[PDB]
C-alpha cells in the first residue's frame, strides 16, 4: 500500500517511507475518583458459627488499602 | 312371659353397650396418642428443622453479600490490585483504570485540533500504552488516582525508519532509528523504545530526540556528502552480516564467508557476491550468512485450541402433593359430619 | 300372651322403650365406626406428613447444609490464602521474576523489618524508610522453591554506596550548529563525577535522586567547566555538529529551552495572556512559571502539564436481606390442649356411663 | 316371684340403661370434636409446610444453585479470565508469555514444531523461563464465547557460540573503554550487544537478540590486550585528569585507584584485608566482599539477610446433618392403628349381641 | 564452572568467558484459541429477589469482553 | 524550594541543581516463605452431586504450582 521500502547500495542502508507521525510533547492529567460499595454485616447466626465472611472480606480490603496508604509519602 | 323376655332383652342390650363403651375408650386412647404425635411432629418443625432453615437462610445471605461485594466493586478491586503490584504507578493505563467510554470523553476535552482528537480516538491501544496511571489519594471508601495521557504537539508529518549494514575498510552508519519532520528541521529517535507504530502511523515521544537539519537525508545516497557530517563507524577489517528490514532484508557478504537467500518452497534461490544487497520478503523467506540463519519472514506455526463446555445450574424444586392431601382431610371431615348424624338419631329415639 | 291387670300399660310401654333403645344403640355403633374410619385416614395422613418431612425434605435441607459448607470453605480458601494466591499469580504472569516488589510480595511491616537488618548507616536506613515506593521500584523478586503446601521466593533490595551527594541533570539544545550530547544525570562519586546516560536508571522523588551505578561512566570534575565553555581546554566535550540551520525546543525540569534559528517562527504563549514572547535568533530559556506553551513553527510544545476533566464513578452501599421463618407454636399448643380436653371429657362420659351399669 | 316387682325392677333397668346410653352419646360427640379440631391442625401443619417452609427451602436451593455456578464459572474458566485480565491491564500486548497465556505442555508442543534443529529444540526446552521472557503475546480476535490471541516465540539463527561479557574501568591522562557489554561469535565476526537488556543469561547460557546489535570484525579483541592497536580502532573515553571508580563484575570486581583517593578492600568476617596502591587491580569475589573507593562502598557480593516466614493453619469445615426419629414415630402410629383395629372389634362384638 | 574471569591491565578491562550463545534472528507465531465454558441459566426465584448472581457475573464478563473489543 | 535551573547560552544547555543522591552499589537479598492454609475436602453430597467446589479449587491451585515448578530449572 502506502508503505514502501527503498534500498541504497551506496550506504548499505534501507529506508521505510510512508508513515504519518504523532509527536508527544505534553501531558494531559485527569483526576479519576472511585467510590466503594460497602457491606454492613447482618448479625444473625449462620450454618457455621465460626465462619465470619463479611468481616473477612472487609478486613482483606481495609488491609490492601493500608498497604497503599503506606506506599505514598 | 312378657316381662321375662323383656328382662332378657335389657341384658343383651346392656352387653352390646359395655362392648360399645369399650370401643369408645379404645378409640379415645388411640386418638390421645395420635394427638401427641402431631404435637411431636409440629415440635420437630419448630425446635429442630426451622432453626437450621434460618441459620442456612442467614449463611446464604453472607455468601451473597460477599460475592456481590466482589461483583459491584470489580473495577475498584482490579485497580487496587495493579496499584499494589506496580507499586503506585502503572503503564499502560488498563481498561479498569480508564474505560473506553471515558477515554474518548477525555480525548474530547483535551486542548487540541479535531484531527488530533480523531487520530487519538482511532488509536486507543497506542494512546494507552503511552499513558501512566498514578495514585494520588487512597482512603477506605474512596480511591482517587490521576490519569496522564499524551498530548501530540504535531501530527500527520512524514516518518521513516533507517536500517543500516556494513559497507566494504568497512563503514557501518550508526544512525539507525525513526525520523520525523518537525517545524522546519527533522527529529531523530535513536532508542527504538520511544516509538510506537500501528498500521502506517508512528507515535514518537520527543523527550530524548535529536534535532537534525534536513540534509541528514543525503547520507542515504552518499556518506562523503558535503552538507552533513554523517555519523559513521569505521573498521580496518572486513565483516559480513544481515539486518532484517521491515519489508525484506539487507545482506552484506564480504570476504570468504558464504551467504545465500533461501525459500521455504524453492530452496536456496540465490548466492551473494561481495557487496551490499537487499532482498524483499515477497520473494525470499530466509537468508543464511555462513552458519547463521535469519528469517526474512515470521514463521506461522501450529494452531492450538482449548475447548470448553457449558455449566448448568441444578434446579429441581420441591412439590407437595397437597390437592390429594386436602381431599383426605375433607374425607375425615365427612366421616365426622356423618358420625354426628348417627349420634343425633340415637339421641332422638331417647328424646 | 298378656297378663292383666298387673300394670299392663307399664309393661307395654317398656316393650316400646326397648325397641327404641335397641335402634338407638345400633345407630350409636355406626357413629363409632365412622369416627373410627375417620381417625383411621387422619392417622394415615399424619404419617405421610412425617414421611414427607423425613424422606423428602430432610434429604434437601441437608444437601444444602453441605453445599453451604463446601462454599464457605472455597471462599475462605480464596480469602485466607489471599496473599499467597496473588503472589503465585504474578509469578505466573512474569514467568518467575517480577519487578517491582509488590505489596503482596513484601508488606511494609516487613520492608522496614528488612531495612533495619541491612548492613548500612542510621542515615541510609532513614532514607529508605521514607522512600519505600522507590526502593520497591528498584527491587526484584525471584521465586526460588515452590512446593504445593509452601512457597518460598527471594526478595532483592538495593543497597546504596553513597548518599547525600550533590546531583544535577543536563538538558541541551542546538546552538547556531553545535549540540551538546552528554545529556543526562550527573552525580558526585568520591572525588569524581558519575554519569548515568540512559533515562531509565535514575528515579527522582521530591528533591532526591536514586541512580544505578551498574553502567555509569566515571568522569573528572572538569566536565562542569563545559556548561560555561564548549571548547574548555581541560576536557574534550562531545558535541554534535551540522553544517546547516536547525530550530527546536526542549522541556526541562523547571521550564524549557527554545533554539530559534533561521526563517522559522517561534513564540511562547501563556494560558491567560496568549503570546508573551516572539523569539529572535538565539538560545533562550523560559520559566515554567510564566510560560505554559512554546510553539516552534507549526508544532506546539507544552511547558506545563495540562489539567483535565475530573471523572467520578459513584457506588452505593449494598444492603443484605434474608427472611426469618417464625412458627405460631403458642396458638397451636392450645388447639392441641383443647383436643386433649375433649378426650379427657369424652372418657368421663364412658366412665359416667359404666357407673350406671350399675 | 312377685310380678309387679318384675315390672318395677325391669323399669329400673331400662332407665339406668338409657341414662347410660345418653352418656355414651355425649362421649362420641365430645370425641367427634376433639378429632375435628385435631384434623384442622393437621391441615394447618401441612399448610405451614406447603405455603411457608417448602417455598423458602426452594429459594435457598436456588440461591445455592446461583452461588455454586458463579464459582464453578470462575473455576472452570480459570484460565480464560486470567488471560482477559492481563490483556486488559496491558492493553492488547503482553510480555513475557505467562503460564495462562501458554501452559508448559503446550510450549514444548510448539518448540517441537518450529523449523529448527533437534539441538535447538533441546535448548529451548531446557530454558523455558528464558524463552518466555523473550516471547510476546498479542490479542487478535475476542468475542463473547471465544478468545483467540497470537503468541510470538523467538527463533535462534545460531546456537553454541562463544560469548563474553566485557567489563572495563579507567586507566591512568586517563583512559576508559566505553564498549562494555556482550560479544558473540557470529559467523565470521563478533556481534556486539550494547544494551544489557537485550541479553538474557541462564547459567553458562546466553540468549541475545540480534536486532539492535553492531557487527564487528574479530580484531575487536586485540583491544583487550592493548588500547592502541594497528588492526582495530578501540572505542575509548579520554580524560586529562585522574579518576577512580569500581566496576563490580560477574566473578569479582575492578578497582581503579589514582591520586589522593583511598581505595581498600574488606571482608565481612576479616575486615580490611587490603589497601590499594595507585593502580588497576582486580579482586575476586571468592576473597573480598566489599570495596570502599573513597567513601562510596561497593558490594562485590550480594548480602544474604533476615529470612521471613508466614504460617497458615488448616481451616476446618463443620457439617452437622439433621436426622428425624422416624422409627419411634411409626411404632406409635402402629400403636394408634392398634387402638382402631380393636376399637372396631368391640363394636362388632356389640352388633352381634343385637342379633 | 565453565564461566571464567580474566583480568587485563593493558586496557584495565575484566572479561567473562565461557558462555554459549543462542541468537534470535526470526519469530514463530502460533495462534491460541480459548473457548468459554458458558453458563446456561435455569431462571428461578431465590432468597433475595434483588440478587441475581448468575446474571451479574455474566454481565460483568460480557462487559470486560466489550472493553477489549474496543482496542481493535 | 531547593531545586533550581541554570541556563547557559554559551553552550545552550540547562542544568538542574539541588538533588541529594543515593547510588546503588550492591544488592541485599532475603528469603520470604509462606504456607498454604489448606482445605480438607468435605465428603458427603450437596444439592448437585456433579459439583465438587472443594476439589476443583484445589486442582486449580495444585496445577498453578505445577506450572510454576516447570519454569525453575
Ligand atoms: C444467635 O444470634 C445472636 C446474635 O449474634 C446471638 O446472641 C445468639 O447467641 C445466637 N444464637 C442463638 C441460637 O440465639
Ligand atoms: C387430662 O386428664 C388428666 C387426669 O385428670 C390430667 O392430668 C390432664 O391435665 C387432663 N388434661 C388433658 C387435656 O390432658
Ligand atoms: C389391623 O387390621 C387390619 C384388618 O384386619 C389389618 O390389615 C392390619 O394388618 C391390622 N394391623 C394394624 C394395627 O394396622
Ligand atoms: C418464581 O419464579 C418464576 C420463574 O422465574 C417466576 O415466573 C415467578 O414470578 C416467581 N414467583 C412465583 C411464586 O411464581
Ligand atoms: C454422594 O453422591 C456421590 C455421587 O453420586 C456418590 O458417589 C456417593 O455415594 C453419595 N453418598 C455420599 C454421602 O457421599
Ligand atoms: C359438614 O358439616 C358442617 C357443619 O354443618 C358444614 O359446614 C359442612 O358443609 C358439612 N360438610 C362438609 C364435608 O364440610
Amino acid at each position: 500500500q502506502n508503505i514502501t521500502e527503498e534500498f541504497y547500495q551506496s550506504t548499505c542502508s534501507a529506508v521505510s517511507k510512508g508513515y504519518l507521525s504523532a509527536l508527544r510533547t505534553g501531558w494531559y492529567t485527569s483526576v479519576i475518583t472511585i467510590e466503594l460499595s460497602n457491606i454492613k454485616e447482618n448479625k444473625c447466626n449462620g450454618t457455621d458459627a465460626k465462619v465470619k465472611l463479611i468481616k473477612q472480606e472487609l478486613d482483606k480490603y481495609k488491609n490492601a488499602v493500608t498497604e497503599l496508604q503506606l506506599l505514598m509519602q | 312371659s312378657k316381662v321375662l323376655h323383656l328382662e332378657g332383652e335389657v341384658n343383651k342390650i346392656k352387653s352390646a353397650l359395655l362392648s360399645t363403651n369399650k370401643a369408645v375408650v379404645s378409640l379415645s386412647n388411640g386418638v390421645s396418642v395420635l394427638t401427641s404425635k402431631v404435637l411431636d411432629l409440629k415440635n420437630y418443625i419448630d425446635k429442630q428443622l426451622l432453626p437450621i432453615v434460618n441459620k442456612q437462610s442467614c449463611s446464604i445471605s453472607n455468601i451473597e453479600t460477599v460475592i456481590e461485594f466482589q461483583q459491584k466493586n470489580n473495577r475498584l478491586l482490579e485497580i487496587t490490585r495493579e496499584f499494589s503490584v506496580n507499586a503506585g504507578v502503572t503503564t499502560p493505563v488498563s481498561t479498569y483504570m480508564l474505560t473506553n467510554s471515558e477515554l474518548l470523553s477525555l480525548i474530547n476535552d483535551m486542548p487540541i485540533t479535531n484531527d488530533q482528537k480523531k487520530l487519538m480516538s482511532n488509536n486507543v491501544q497506542i494512546v494507552r500504552q503511552q499513558s501512566y496511571s498514578i495514585m494520588s489519594i487512597i482512603k477506605e471508601e474512596v480511591l482517587a488516582y490521576v490519569v496522564q495521557l499524551p498530548l501530540y504537539g504535531v501530527i500527520d508529518t512524514p516518518c521513516w525508519k533507517l536500517h543500516t549494514s556494513p559497507l566494504c575498510i568497512c563503514l557501518t552508519r550508526t544512525d539507525r532509528g525513526w525520523y520525523c519532520d518537525n517545524a522546519g528541521s527533522v527529529s531523530f529517535f535513536p532508542q527504538a523504545e520511544t516509538c510506537k507504530v500501528q498500521s502506517n502511523r508512528v507515535f514518537c515521544d520527543t523527550m530524548n530526540s535529536l534535532t537534525l537539519p534536513s540534509e541528514v537525508n543525503l547520507c542515504n545516497v552518499d556518506i562523503f556528502n558535503p552538507k552533513y557530517d554523517c555519523k559513521i563507524m569505521t573498521s580496518k577489517t572486513d565483516v559480513s552480516s544481515s539486518v532484517i528490514t521491515s519489508l525484506g532484508a539487507i545482506v552484506s557478504c564480504y570476504g570468504k564467508t558464504k551467504c545465500t537467500a533461501s525459500n521455504k518452497n524453492r530452496g536456496i534461490i540465490k548466492t551473494f557476491s561481495n557487496g551490499c544487497d537487499y532482498v524483499s520478503n515477497k520473494g525470499v523467506d530466509t537468508v543464511s550468512v555462513g552458519n547463521t540463519l535469519y528469517y526474512v519472514n515470521k514463521q506461522e506455526g501450529k494452531s492450538l485450541y482449548v475447548k470448553g463446555e457449558p455449566i448448568i445450574n441444578f434446579y429441581d424444586p420441591l412439590v407437595f402433593p397437597s390437592d390429594e392431601f386436602d381431599a383426605s382431610i375433607s374425607q375425615v371431615n365427612e366421616k365426622i359430619n356423618q358420625s354426628l348424624a348417627f349420634i343425633r338419631k340415637s339421641d332422638e329415639l331417647l328424646g
